[PDB]
């Protein structure tokens, strides 16, 4: 019963301009079991209105989910993914980085 | 569509 | 270009109280078309894109009447498999079906699948010529002579052949502005300097459709691996796939480095450079 830790990625649904309404993701896959725990954090902060995808599976089985929310880049504000699953002994966070 | 039935193992 | 229909259906047990949750969801090739989640409160198999709500009440009333005895059998199975694995009934555990079929670009049958799993390792599924099965260890074993005695290859094989590829063939008739169009990458390249003399390129491919793509870089015409990272294929949420693979170069030689994209969309395979 050998678990499978999840791989994150954060991202934006759309390039990612200031003043324009886009989504913020967290990809989380490569997991198993399917248990896991998602926050989209807004300057450290969780946000409240996030939505998920329907759980489902790659061919060596593992669990893939898509986290999002809808939010208006700005200069300033800081976004991440808070990621939490069994085999994590402490919560992993990944910020987003509109550089890359 | 899905299959008519499946089988339990 | 060739077509998928799967289904991919998970069932986790509930120690304690209660009946496990069961998710499954339906696509064609990269599309989710529908989805059933046992938590939530229709209990009714559920539309997930806009050319599936074409089909009537009736095809709602079959797909949930399917979908929960796919559910039901699941339960079932959890509890013979703690049984058959001498376990507790103080975890939980997991298993995940997966079935369906490929086409080509003639919309003919290719190959068909039926692959079990629990607790995310091979149990038992079908091979390739939907005839026997693949029993994983002694457990799966005993399911097998089941199966065989149940002559459910036989079924599967029909359903895989038949029901599978022609249903598929009317979501892709159904769905044809969305499922027959392709989406070519929208491709650029950014630049990063790490240090005085390192640099990192990085060649994006945004907005595809399907998610089957390539992305490689070449140093002065020949394949470049080493010092490239290349990302997991990314859905953006809006039904297209993101991409993007970087390499490391000394500062100045950025010239010499070229980014390929392959993709279905692209009569030609694409060329990106920095300058």
């Amino acid at each position: 019963m050998i678990q499978r830790t999840p791989k994150i990625q954060v991202y934006s649904r759309h390039p990612a301009e200031n003043g324009k309404s886009n989504f913020l993701n967290c990809y989380v896959s490569g997991f198993h079991p399917s248990d896991i725990e998602v926050d989209l954090l807004k300057n450290g902060e969780r946000i409240e209105k996030v939505e998920h995808s329907d759980l489902s599976f790659s061919k060596d089985w593992s669990f893939y989910l898509l986290y999002y929310t809808e939010f208006t880049p700005t200069e300033k504000d800081e976004y991440a993914c808070r990621v939490n699953h069994v085999t994590l002994s402490q919560p992993k966070i990944v910020k987003w980085d509109r550089d890359m | 569509n899905l299959v008519p039935m499946v089988h339990t193992v | 270009g060739s077509h998928s229909m799967r289904y991919f259906f998970t069932s986790v047990s509930r120690p304690g109280r209660g009946e496990p949750r069961f998710i499954a969801v339906g696509y064609v090739d990269d599309t989710q078309f529908v989805r059933f989640d046992s938590d939530a409160a229709s209990q009714r198999m559920e539309p997930r894109a806009p050319w599936i709500e074409q089909e009537g009440p009736e095809y709602w009333d079959g797909e949930t009447r399917k979908v929960k005895a796919h559910s039901q059998t699941h339960r079932v199975d959890l509890g013979t498999l703690r049984g058959y694995y001498n376990q507790s009934e103080a975890g939980s555990h997991t298993v995940q079906r997966m079935y369906g079929c490929d086409v080509g670009s003639d919309w003919r049958f290719l190959r068909g699948y039926h692959q079990y799993a629990y607790d995310g390792k091979d149990y038992i599924a079908l091979k390739e010529d939907l005839r026997s099965w693949t029993a994983a260890d002694m457990a799966a074993q005993t399911t097998k002579h089941k199966w065989e005695a149940a002559h459910v290859a036989e079924q599967l094989r029909a359903y895989l052949e038949g029901t599978c590829v022609e249903w598929l063939r009317r979501y892709l008739e159904n769905g044809k502005e969305t499922l027959q169009r392709t989406d070519a990458p929208k491709t650029h390249m950014t630049h990063h300097a790490v240090s005085d003399h390192e640099a990192t390129l990085r060649c994006w491919a945004l907005s595809f459709y399907p998610a089957e793509i390539t992305l490689t870089w070449q140093r002065d015409g020949e394949d470049q691996t080493q010092d490239t990272e290349l990302v997991e294929t990314r859905p953006a949420g809006d039904g297209t796939f993101q991409k993007w693979v970087a390499v490391v170069v000394p500062s100045g030689q950025e010239q010499r480095y070229t980014c390929h994209v392959q993709h279905e969309g692209l009569p030609k395979p694409l060329t990106l450079r920095w300058e």
